[PDB]
């Protein structure tokens, strides 16, 4: 029944055996750009599959007093290879997401977690001065980064951090956690189940738009209930994730971009 | 801290155009125009000469006018006499409840 | 070119301006569909196509 | 027309309680469309800002973030003046000081209200020696 | 025929008028629009969705995540009660700051029928059962199993199925409701007790979380615009 | 537009149960009192024509109160920049949702009074108003070349007459409004220290939609007067594509940032009706 399912692309492998049902966000599914929509007029490139495969991100560890993660995207793939590559040659592009995560352990085991999915989604600074965040802070990569617990300002104005200060129950936004779920999400009990799973098509005020400027689809993880387990030492366990691009292409060939870094 | 940024010095003949030119980080000019230049003289309080980039008080010759916006502010000159051998200083305001002044322009003769 | 509408005995309208976005409001719409889960409509069979262009 | 004066001790030991006072003349100042500001000009360090006061239905105070705990500033309406109060003296404030106006500039809102960039009328400039 | 004589009470301005007005760019141009997903058209459809209720509320858990989970425990069987809620929407602090309180604080008139879900995030190897009591106004409030067994009331199995859902009806003398705590339009109240204590075997934590949803029905509806309070006009 | 009816239903007894689900899936059951209780035959009238948008936002707002005086040399006019942000009533109403269109409709009100009759008495009085587009040049003088108005369009009041009223279509350049924005105008490329690529987070276009300037036509009085300007704004033709919750803090600055009021919440025991 629902409780089994299949997925799996390019030369990997995996066991998945307790999957439940599959979530479409806002009931579309993916397309090309139809020809009554377009704005430029350049032929595109689609590489088909050599971008749309899955990559594995870092693993984390989940432990009691952990408060929780989030991520960006397009920005976490733009070093997994050719994805990547194209995605600094070309201007302009446009794609789709999917995907995956995985946690597992045993029955005498007992919490839960959340899963939430936001379009431009946007968070507070951690200083007096408004919107005065740097670029190199918002967007790390793969590792993302964790909520806080508390709210606190800066005091060094002479070298400032220019960082984020997320809050758990302020969802980092200063609206109520508890009233996120009208948003596209799953829910994971260890008692019921071991992965989630979650479909997204492009969502903008555009049919393209720059890749290295703006993110769609950002991705927020928060635990409703603290893991225990009769062991009064410690316990961890791990969560790994999985992404999955489909519907690529892109337009606007030039020589190639070098962002800066520190 | 960010800080403006002016040209050390710059000197010309009578009759010749100049421009001077103030920068400093996004967070003091980017926002919006709020500029105004200041002038001073040996032994002589500071004096204003234009506020809000390009308005001119009374008082105040047609020949100094100068205006950009973004990361610079410009000071333009026209028929440049002896007379007009000061200190330039560029000043703005922003949404921190904060005033800032460059590191100041030099110009004297004897 | 009148046009007429129930008050719910009729009324009367009549546009002055030709310009859209001078016009007066109108309240003709009560459409309404919540179901936004899942939907199975994927697959069409486009290789077994009897024509070509 | 308009013209500021400026009063107050000109010489300071190291760590006693300095205080200035400058007066107005042809204004009045409780005036509900203008500012007061404080300056000090050192040729090691140029121009800087300290702080502000105004009263809009009410007495307000403004004040630079370096020497928030440091500065206090009061008014008299009888006088028609308004006063400085700085601690803590040290070397480092030997140098020029003035009493100015500040005009309101026309793009307002925000916080309801109009912005003030900066000023137009100077005073002579007090020095302030700190020896000893 | 009417050049210069009288005229009616006029002039005046409404600011719920609709009238034609000039327009001052003529001959424009507009862009045309796109399809994108979730084009909304009805309030209705966000009351239709569950969401979180801060039910401890206590002094050193409001303002916490904390506030959002209840324990419970494997002790013998009691008749006291675990929790106790009353039907205010508009007015209890424990619903007013939902997305249903939130939308109902912009009007002031609604009529339907609620719905309450629970979930436990208990482990496998746990078993119970409880109850869930609905009680129409009119009488000193329920405090005992044998009391609120009366009523409305349903029994809920714990099992490989976790959630279970309960359902006001709707029962009123009067068409439409006011918000404002007004004891000429109460809703009741709302309990839990215990039916049968909880078993856990050696080697497992002895304790649990429950958490709760709220949300609206098919037939709920509302008719009069109005502002919120929870932040002012000023002079 | 009708609402559904109610059917009689009677007893059960069988193991079909669909008062038990997982909420996991992120689906909610449609349930109906009938399948738990008994019922009997009712038919509704109630509607839900309150509920549309169009009738959510049928109202109008204040945005915006300005200030000029009058007088022969203490400002003889003023400039007001074009947003929704400076007021919360209506922006947290817009708030709930991601991406707006809509057509947009204009009114002003106009008040004056003394502030000493002393000197004297003076006539009526005229103001004017003009809509400056982004790139057009600023009027440097109540009395400058600028006023000309050749091709901005200007409206003319006269103080006792009723309102002023004015509409215009969508005039975005993407295909909706935008009322978030995670990124930025620039990007920091290498070779470049400080001043180059630095911008703000959410920044927006390099101008949005400019100006409004406003001045009074009529010579110096040799007294002063004061007037304020008043503005009110009504959306119709509405339409909106995705939802977000409300805010629940003060707001801080155009950004979401937030310093204070962090305790809304109240105490209250667990046992307590
Ligand atoms: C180069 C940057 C492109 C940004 C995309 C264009 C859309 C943003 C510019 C207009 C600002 C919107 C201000 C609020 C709109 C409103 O609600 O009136």
């Amino acid at each position: 029944s629902v409780r089994v399912m299949q997925l799996t692309l390019g030369n990997s492998t995996i066991t998945t055996q307790e999957a439940a049902n599959s979530v479409v966000a806002y009931g579309r599914w993916p397309e090309y750009i139809k020809d009554s929509e377009a704005n430029p007029v350049d032929q595109p490139t689609e590489p088909d599959v050599a971008a749309c495969r899955f990559y594995t991100l870092d693993t984390v560890t989940w432990r009691k007093e952990s408060r929780g993660w989030w991520w960006k995207l397009p920005d976490a793939l733009k070093d997994m290879g050719l994805f990547g590559q194209n995605m600094f040659y070309h201007y302009l592009g446009r794609a789709g997401y999917t995907v995956h995560v995985q946690c597992n352990a045993s029955k005498f085991h007992q919490g839960a977690l959340g899963v939430f999915a936001v379009p431009e989604m946007c968070l507070a600074g951690d200083s007096t001065t408004h919107m005065f965040t740097k670029y190199e802070n918002a967007n790390p990569g793969e590792k993302g980064g964790e909520f806080k617990g508390s709210f606190t300002l800066d005091t060094n104005a002479t070298n400032p951090a220019r960082n984020f200060c997320p809050v758990d129950y302020l969802f980092g936004s200063g609206v109520l956690a508890g009233n996120a779920f009208v948003y596209p999400h799953q829910i994971i009990n260890l008692r019921t189940n071991n992965c989630a799973t979650l479909v997204l098509p492009y969502v903008n005020s555009l049919s393209i738009d720059s890749m290295t400027k703006h993110n769609n689809w950002g991705i927020a993880i928060l635990p409703l209930a603290p893991l225990d387990f009769a062991t009064e030492s410690s316990t961890e366990i791990p969560i790994t994730l999985t992404i999955a691009p489909m519907c690529c292409e892109f337009n606007g060939l030039r020589n190639i971009t070098v962002p800066r870094t520190q | 801290q960010s800080a403006l940024t002016q040209p050390a010095s710059v000197s010309g003949s009578p009759g010749q155009s100049i421009t001077i030119s103030c920068t400093g980080s996004s967070s003091d000019i980017s926002d919006y125009n709020y500029v105004a230049w200041y002038q001073q003289h040996p032994g002589k309080a500071p004096k204003l000469i234009i506020s809000d980039v390009s308005i001119r008080p009374s008082g105040v010759s047609a020949r100094f006018s100068g205006s950009k916006s973004g990361n610079t502010a410009s000071l333009t000159i026209s028929g440049l006499q002896v007379e007009d051998e000061a200190d330039y200083y560029c000043s703005s305001y922003t949404s921190d409840i904060n005033i800032l002044f460059g590191g100041g322009t030099k110009l004297t003769v004897l | 070119g009148a046009q007429v509408s129930s008050q719910k005995i009729n009324y009367t309208t009549i546009n002055y301006y030709r310009d859209s976005a001078s016009n007066a409001a109108s309240k003709q719409d009560f459409a309404q569909d919540p179901s936004k889960f899942t939907e199975p409509i994927k697959d069409v069979l486009i290789k077994t196509a009897p024509t070509l262009n | 027309q308009v013209q500021l004066q400026q009063s107050g001790p000109g010489l300071v030991k190291p760590s006693e309680t300095l205080s200035l006072t400058c007066a107005i003349s042809g204004d009045s100042v409780s005036s509900k469309s203008a500012a007061w500001n404080w300056i000090r000009q050192s040729p090691s360090r140029g121009l800087e800002w300290l702080g502000r006061t105004y009263y809009r239905s009410k007495w307000s105070h403004n004040y630079a973030v370096s020497v928030r705990s440091r500065v206090t500033i009061n008014p008299d309406t009888s006088k028609n003046q308004f006063s400085l109060h700085l601690n803590s003296v040290t070397p480092e404030d030997t140098a020029v000081y003035y009493c100015t106006r500040a005009s309101p500039s026309a793009y307002t809102h925000g916080w309801y209200g109009s912005y003030y960039y900066g000023m137009d009328v100077w005073g002579q400039g007090t020095t302030v020696t700190v020896s000893s | 025929g009417l050049p210069v004589l009288n005229t009616p009470g006029s002039n005046q301005y409404l600011t719920a008028d609709n009238y034609q007005s000039p327009c001052a760019i003529p001959e424009f141009d507009v862009t045309p629009p796109i399809d994108i997903p979730g084009e909304v058209r009805n309030m209705m459809e966000l009351a239709e969705i569950d969401t979180m209720i801060p039910l401890n509320l206590t002094n050193q858990r409001k303002n916490t995540m904390d506030m959002y989970r209840v324990e419970l425990n494997d002790a013998a069987h009691s008749d006291t009660p675990i929790l106790c809620l009353s039907l205010s929407p508009a007015s209890d602090p424990r619903l007013a700051h939902t997305m249903l309180g939130e939308i109902l604080n912009y009007y002031t008139h609604w009529a339907g029928s609620l719905k309450f879900t629970f979930l436990f995030c208990g482990s496998m190897m746990a078993t119970g059962k409880l109850l869930v009591s609905y009680a129409p106004p009119g009488a000193e409030a329920p405090k005992s199993r044998k009391e609120a067994m009366l009523g409305t009331h349903v029994i809920w199995d714990i099992g490989l199925q976790s959630s279970c859902t309960m359902v006001v009806p709707w029962i009123s003398n009067t068409t439409y409701r006011q918000t404002i705590n007004d004891s000429f339009t109460e809703g009741g109240y709302i309990s839990m007790f215990y039916q049968t204590r909880v078993v856990v075997p050696l080697s497992t934590p002895r304790k649990m979380d429950i958490l709760g949803f709220v949300s609206a029905c098919n037939d709920f509806s509302v008719r009069l615009l109005r502002d919120t309070t929870h932040i002012s006009q000023e002079a | 537009n009708n609402l559904p009816d109610t059917q009689s239903s009677g007893p059960a007894h069988s193991k079909e149960t669909p008062a038990l689900t997982a909420v996991e899936t992120g689906a909610t059951n449609p349930l109906v009192p009938s399948d738990t209780v008994q019922t009997r035959h009712v038919i509704q009238k109630r509607t839900r024509s309150e509920s549309t948008v169009e009738s959510f936002f049928a109202r109008g707002a204040c945005v915006a109160i300005i200030e000029v005086d009058n007088d022969a040399p203490s400002k003889l006019f003023s400039v007001w920049k074009i947003t929704y942000k400076d007021t919360v009533q209506l922006r947290r109403k817009l708030e709930f949702f991601t991406y707006s269109r809509f057509d947009m409709e204009f009114t002003f009100v106009v008040t004056s009074n003394y502030t000493d009759a002393n000197n004297g008495h003076a006539l009526n009085q005229v103001y004017q108003i003009m809509y400056i587009p982004p790139g057009a040049p600023i009027p440097g003088k109540w009395n400058d070349y600028t006023w000309q108005t050749s091709s901005n369009p200007s409206v003319f009041y006269t103080y006792g007459a009723p309102p002023a009223r004015i509409s215009v279509p969508y005039v975005g350049i993407a295909n909706a409004y935008s009322h978030f924005y995670d990124g930025f105008a620039k990007v920091p490329l290498a070779g470049q220290a400080s001043t180059e690529g630095d911008s703000l987070y959410g920044a927006a276009s390099l101008n949005d939609f400019g100006s409004l300037a406003v001045r009074v036509v009529n010579d110096h009085n040799p007294t002063k007067l004061t007037s304020k300007i008043r503005v009110y704004m009504k959306p119709k033709h509405v339409r909106v594509w995705c939802p977000r919750p409300p805010r629940a803090v003060p707001y801080y600055g155009p950004g979401v940032d937030y310093k204070d009021g962090l305790a809304p919440l109240p105490g209250k025991g667990l046992t307590t009706y």
